RNA sequence: CGGCGAGCGAACGGGGAGCAGCCCAGAGCCUGAAUCAGUGUGUGUGUUAGUGGAAGCGUCUGGAAAGGCGCGCGAUACAGGGUGACAGCCCCGUACACAAAAAUGCACAUGCUGUGAGCUCGAUGAGUAGGGCGGGACACGUGGUAUCCUGUCUGAAUAUGGGGGGACCAUCCUCCAAGGCUAAAUACUCCUGACUGACCGAUAGUGAACCAGUACCGUGAGGGAAAGGCGAAAAGAACCCCGGCGAGGGGAGUGAAAAAGAACCUGAAACCGUGUACGUACAAGCAGUGGGAGCACGCUUAGGCGUGUGACUGCGUACCUUUUGUAUAAUGGGUCAGCGACUUAUAUUCUGUAGCAAGGUUAACCGAAUAGGGGAGCCGAAGGGAAACCGAGUCUUAACUGGGCGUU
RNA sequence: GCACCGAAGCUGCGGCAGCGACGCUUAUGCGUUGUUGGGUAGGGGAGCGUUCUGUAAGCCUGCGAAGGUGUGCUGUGAGGCA
């Protein structure tokens, strides 16, 4: 598996295993939406009839008065306090195999080429913390949705990109499966390319 | 209103024992 | 929190290989000398559950 | 791209929901039936209970009695071995390849087919078939 | 995510009452009372579609039996004629012609007195 | 362990977080020497006010531009709020860079007070251990019950000594009770600050979005509500008319809107009226449904067509529940609106589906924090037997022609 | 003894759906064609819509969003569109 190097023509030679390997949809969706997951916090409210406040006085006699049974005036079938089944606080991290993980970044980057998506480049970086610089470079390069993913990562490269908005810097490790789909390019340095090239063996 | 005072009684009472 | 197996239980069936789980019969403690040696002798080796109880036993033996 | 992604087919089933409408399938009753223990919150009787008759679990005898030195006895296949690392099937050593755990003092070799590197077997257990085969492949069995 | 109902409440609640608009009192205002008249009207509906193939055939049967009686022949004795009529089919309602056309009834009626002759 | 019922439920060993060790039971010399706290000072660092902080205009619709369209510009600042509709460039901020006269948290550095350091030679926790009786604790219900605690009565040895190794004895091994101190990994949030949410949005959410623990109820403890929205801006209606120098109303005027007029955004439903069309005063019942004229209205060019009504007519005893069975004179509902009932967590098993495959997978934890590391461990690849043990067999028996469970 | 009336039964015409086979043709769907489709407890299958996250700094929207009230169309229905 060879990859146009873009500008310095050179190509790169990347694993045919890790680039190369046809897209399993169900495997990334399972890693997708988990992903998605987990992303979510607990905190949340609700009292049952346990914890809205009044006292556990019956308000009135069993029998007797023409009315209905009565018994808590917490009860969910009451006006104000109740919630029959008050939710709480809850974790929603999934678990998502080792090999699992790893089988659907593959997947996915052995997509991203399939429409090149991804263009690999020898050094990525901008020349001054000044966004308006890497604006144009992404001009230049005919960009504006992109994750590029640098080899070791630096300064202005970081705070370049920290307010364009469909546009992100990660390291190497920083790779996670939804951005590698968000982005509409995946830019990515050669020197970066290596690195995963390994991560995911 | 102010309007919103019930104390109504035990069923009302007079008679009834129906025959056992 | 775990299953608690049905402590009892765990102390009459052991699981077998294919699966099912063997017991000791009953009949054979006590009030022995009016019984046939035939039949307490057909008492001693273990037998497997049957298939009606076979439902009762694994609900008691989850970690079985 | 992150709007065409859609699970395996028959990977999500709904799961029931009932006691809404007739439409449902599962509505008034919600698949309780009429009446009895078995319908009503918290309903159910617990493992084992027959009705009030002697129990199964209760009719049979015990019979136990547990080995606890058997316990601590592994059983290893001709499987392994070849992959213990260093030639010499030991004691332990098996125990640092992680088939045999900590705890362990006794063990045999079994027959549990194919040992093809010659390795020598020292302070285990090795039954008629395993010796054999073990010998037959350039193996070596000193107590 | 608590789930305001309520908007689609009324939707359902108005469904109905729609339905039952021209009913007298309650079972045009009050959707509990109206879903009822609803459906009951639904129900006698169904059974009366069977029923208007019965009712207009009888209504059918008594008409052409006049005009038979009027061409001097019984109902029973005029479609045995026309079904002993060599053979010949035609329907019960389309003896329609018993009203708007007499003399082609009389001209069905001799046609059916031949074959019983 | 256990009416061996219901249930209760360890430890050994292993992987991790954090790691730390010291005094008294004392006298001699040397003496205030280590150290700790309390305290004054100093310094640094946080805190309790603060400072600076980029860049937008044209035009269209409109009551109003932040919106559309055009063309510029800042961005280490596109977090967020506001402004007459949705604003990176109007405002307040944000990134970023800065600031403390004073008082303070925290570290060190010392001053003052109190305190002891150091070497030599000593000392080594008795009404205690153990036992008897009664209880209680240990996962352990007295059980074959070690071990721990002690209300009661007792009562040692003292290093050649003593404790423990789950009755108990021997041997072995291992520890030193009957004095204390000790940081971190651990718990919690009345309260302070900042930030976040597949959390609620006025019957929800705190009981309380509102001057609510209020009004109210109760001798008292104590119980305990209802109730949010005019508009962009009050511009909150000068003045005139009816009326009782009224209530309420009609004009006028403000406004995009007054049908936004304060009983004010939206303004549903029950419920109550005014107006019009059609039916209805010889007719009997779940009130509709199939048929169906007439009338009013639209049609169409007619053409037994749409809408509304519905004479007359065939059929026709509501719903739920509960029941062998209900028009039932058996239950429940006066009506509307809003709310109101199979959830969540952890285990276990089955189905589907996905990964990998005789292997599969990690837990805590580390963490460049959904990655990567971590295989402690769990499941499976071998079974049989109560068990020792044997092993593709094994158990049964002296032994199987065998048989039981296993080997595909 | 021959008529005839009479049911949601049989037949006829049109339509839907499951299971069959046969022919057109197989990431199937057609055309036939035989057959099946009352249903409480209940088991199985497939769906509508509501709230909220992403997709979304997209898209719709003061040239009128949500809600309310009519009307037309559409689906087997929960509904949908205008
Ligand atoms: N008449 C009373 C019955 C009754 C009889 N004795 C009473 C004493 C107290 C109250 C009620 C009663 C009723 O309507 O139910
Ligand atoms: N049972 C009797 C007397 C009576 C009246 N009220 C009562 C209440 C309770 C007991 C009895 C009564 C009657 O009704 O004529
Ligand atoms: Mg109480
Ligand atoms: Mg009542
Ligand atoms: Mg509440
Ligand atoms: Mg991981
Ligand atoms: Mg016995
Ligand atoms: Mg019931
Ligand atoms: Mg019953
Ligand atoms: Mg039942
Ligand atoms: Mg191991
Ligand atoms: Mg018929
Ligand atoms: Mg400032
Ligand atoms: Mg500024
Ligand atoms: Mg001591
Ligand atoms: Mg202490
Ligand atoms: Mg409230
Ligand atoms: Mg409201
Ligand atoms: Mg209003
Ligand atoms: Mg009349
Ligand atoms: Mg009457
Ligand atoms: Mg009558
Ligand atoms: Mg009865
Ligand atoms: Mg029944
Ligand atoms: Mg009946
Ligand atoms: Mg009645
Ligand atoms: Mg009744
Ligand atoms: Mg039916
Ligand atoms: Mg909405």
């Amino acid at each position: 598996m060879e990859l146009v190097l873009k500008d310095a023509q050179s190509a790169l030679t990347v694993s045919e295993t890790t680039f190369g390997r046809d897209f399993n949809e169900a495997l990334v969706h399972q890693v997708v939406v988990a992903y998605a997951a987990g992303a979510r916090q607990g905190t949340r409210a609700q009292k049952t009839r346990a914890e809205v406040t009044g006292s556990g006085k019956k308000p009135w006699r069993q029998k007797g008065t023409g009315r209905a049974r009565s018994g808590s005036i917490k009860s969910p079938i009451w006006r104000s306090g109740g919630v029959t089944f008050a939710a709480r606080p809850q974790d929603h991290s999934q678990k998502v195999n080792k090999k699992m993980y790893r089988g659907a970044l593959k997947s996915i980057l052995s997509e991203l080429v399939r429409q090149d998506r991804l263009i690999v480049v020898e050094k990525f970086s901008v020349e001054a913390p000044k966004t308006k610089l890497l604006a144009q470079k992404l001009k230049d390069m005919a960009l504006e949705d992109v994750l590029i993913i640098t080899g070791e990562l630096d300064e202005n490269l970081f705070l370049a990109a920290r307010n364009l908005h469909k546009v992100d810097v990660r390291d190497a490790t920083g790779i996670d499966p939804v951005s590698l789909i968000a982005f509409d390019k995946v830019v990515m340095t050669a020197d970066a390319v290596k690195q995963v090239e390994e991560m995911l063996a | 209103h102010i309007c919103v005072t019930s104390k109504w009684f035990n069923i009302d009472n007079k008679i009834v024992d129906h025959r056992p | 929190p775990k299953i608690k197996t049905v402590r009892g239980a765990a102390k009459r069936f052991k699981k077998t290989g294919k699966g099912g789980f063997k017991h000791k019969h009953a009949n054979l403690r006590h009030i022995l000398t009016k019984k046939a040696t035939k039949r307490k002798r057909h008492l001693r080796p273990k037998a497997m559950v049957s298939k009606g109880d076979l439902g009762l036993v694994i609900a008691c033996l989850p970690y079985a | 791209r992150l709007n065409t992604l859609s699970p395996a087919e028959g990977s999500k089933k709904a799961g029931k929901r009932l006691g809404r409408g007739i439409g449902s399938g599962l509505g008034k009753t919600g698949g309780r039936g009429h009446k009895g223990q078995k319908s009503r919150s918290g309903g159910g009787v617990r493992r084992g209970f027959e009705g009030g008759q002697m129990p199964l679990y209760r009719r049979l005898p015990k019979f136990g009695f547990t080995s606890r030195k058997a316990a601590i006895t592994a059983e290893i296949r001709l499987s392994d071995l070849a992959k213990v690392e260093g030639g010499v099937v030991d004691l332990n050593t098996l125990k640092a390849a992680n088939i045999i755990g900590i705890q362990i003092e006794f063990a045999k070799v079994i027959l549990a087919g194919e040992v093809t590197t010659p390795v020598t077997v020292r302070g285990l257990r090795v039954t008629k078939g395993a010796r054999a085969a073990i010998e037959a492949a350039g193996g070596k069995i000193e107590e | 995510a608590r789930v305001k109902r309520g908007v689609i409440a009324r939707a359902r609640h108005k469904k109905i009452l729609k339905q039952a608009k021209g009913y007298y009192g309650a079972r045009s205002r009050v959707y509990r009372v109206a879903f009822q008249a609803v459906i009951k009207a639904g129900q006698y509906a169904y059974r009366d579609r069977r029923q208007r193939k019965r009712q207009f055939r009888q209504l059918w049967i008594a008409r052409i039996n006049a005009a038979a009686r009027q061409n001097g022949i019984s109902y029973s004795k005029f479609i045995n004629g026309l079904k002993k009529a060599s053979v010949e089919i035609d329907r019960k309602i389309l003896a329609d012609i018993a009203v708007f056309d007499k003399v082609a009834f009389t001209a069905l009626v001799e046609k059916a007195k031949a074959a019983l002759a």
